[PDB]
């Protein structure tokens, strides 16, 4: 069973130069998306490995999604888990101009002007979560399983809640590939940081820029 | 490997 | 108006070392790709400056989808458009045996397992197609239009062909996160023969292989 | 730029 007010609750619970900021609430909230996967509907029932895989896997597009809804309010900028608001023109500023208006532009302002939820919000977290695909799974069945589980769940939910909008379950679901792109530039910016070594990495994060 | 993160996912 | 008929026709309409092989096929694709697109309702009558950027955004992609779904009944393989197959381990000899396995096991494997028909290969197309995050774009409203009436025409076709499988509507469209990585994995290693220039690269190929 | 694209969709 995959009650879309189990996923609700989990992200209510995890509610609280410029790369170098950016970096450091990268770095506080992977502690607490591991928190927030746990309170995911059979997430903790994988076996270790397999809760390990699916981390390493989404964590990018995972934070992603999480700081773009959390910035559905703000004009041109973005909100980190540190409070510190980010503006387009200090991402400019920084040289990492164009990854970051991609984030303004097709997730944040695209979240806004549907007014996605935080039930909608942490249900295609779960589907990113939920990745069958992801190398190394013991039982990739499993995974799947719990995917359609959850956009199941998700798309009664939409019909629900929003019965005049027949194709917001396929505008949430299409926002998905943007979400993939966007969180695949974002690793590799961070991994020529790491190769420069002119920017403060914490432990965690550097963790997850890790080998396999 | 992954230290930290198995750690944490320890619960 | 999108009628899945149309879609359809289009896909019917354009059908017929180991590198070197299927690079010489993705340039012959390229010219029947532009074939395909005039044929997708609507897009001729975009303005052609968006119809160059539609393209050049989403040809990876289209292709990808096209070759995957035409080596549905291909064992650990695909058959590319010049009518040669292409094993497994042919592509892990050349040096491409990652992304090969990729498009094997993310695409291929699961377009059989829930045996994807023509006309829900031309939807997903043509929704890569109409790309309304696509840069440069004169009128991305007017694209996300395009994407939202096919879309519409797909989920209707899924209820009314399989009303006995709920999900599969749901499950077309995840596989386009994939579709997009792989697509963009793809790019990069197109990018290094050019770079290497020890592959023959044809005049559309690397034309898409130039900057915007 | 964009040659052979342009004159393929010139129709
Ligand atoms: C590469 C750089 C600096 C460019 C701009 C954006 C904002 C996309 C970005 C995002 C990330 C981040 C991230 C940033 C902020 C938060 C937060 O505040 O919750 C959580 C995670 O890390 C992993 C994924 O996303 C890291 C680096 C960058
Ligand atoms: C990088 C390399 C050689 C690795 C393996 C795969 C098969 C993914 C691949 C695919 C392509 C291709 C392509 C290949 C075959 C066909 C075809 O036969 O229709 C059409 C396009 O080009 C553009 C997108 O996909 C190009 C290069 C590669």
């Amino acid at each position: 069973d995959m009650p879309v007010e189990r996923i609700l609750e989990a992200e209510l619970a995890v509610e609280p130069d410029p790369v170098t900021n950016i970096c450091q609430a990268a770095d506080k909230q992977l502690f607490t998306l591991v928190e927030w996967a746990k309170r995911i509907p059979h997430f903790s029932e994988l076996p270790l490995d397999d809760q390990v895989i699916l981390l390493r896997a989404g964590w990018n597009e995972l934070l992603i999604a999480s700081f773009s809804h959390r910035s559905i309010a703000v004009k041109d900028g973005i909100l980190l888990a540190t409070g510190l608001h980010v503006h387009r023109n200090s991402a400019h500023s920084a040289g990492v101009g164009a990854i970051f208006d991609r984030v303004l532009t097709e997730l944040v302002s695209k979240m806004r002007d549907m007014q996605m939820d935080k039930t909608e919000l942490g249900c295609l977290r779960a589907i990113v979560l939920f990745n069958p695909d992801s190398k190394g799974l013991s039982n990739p069945a499993e995974v799947e399983a719990l995917r359609e589980k959850v956009y199941a769940s998700l798309e009664a939910y939409c019909k629900h809640k929003y019965p005049e909008q027949p194709g917001r379950f396929a505008k949430l679901l299409l926002r998905l590939p943007a979400l993939r792109s966007i969180g695949l530039k974002c690793l590799e910016h961070l991994f020529f940081f790491k190769l420069i070594g002119d920017t403060p990495i914490d432990t965690f994060l550097m963790e997850m820029l890790e080998a396999p | 490997k992954h230290k930290i993160l198995h750690r944490l996912l320890q619960d």
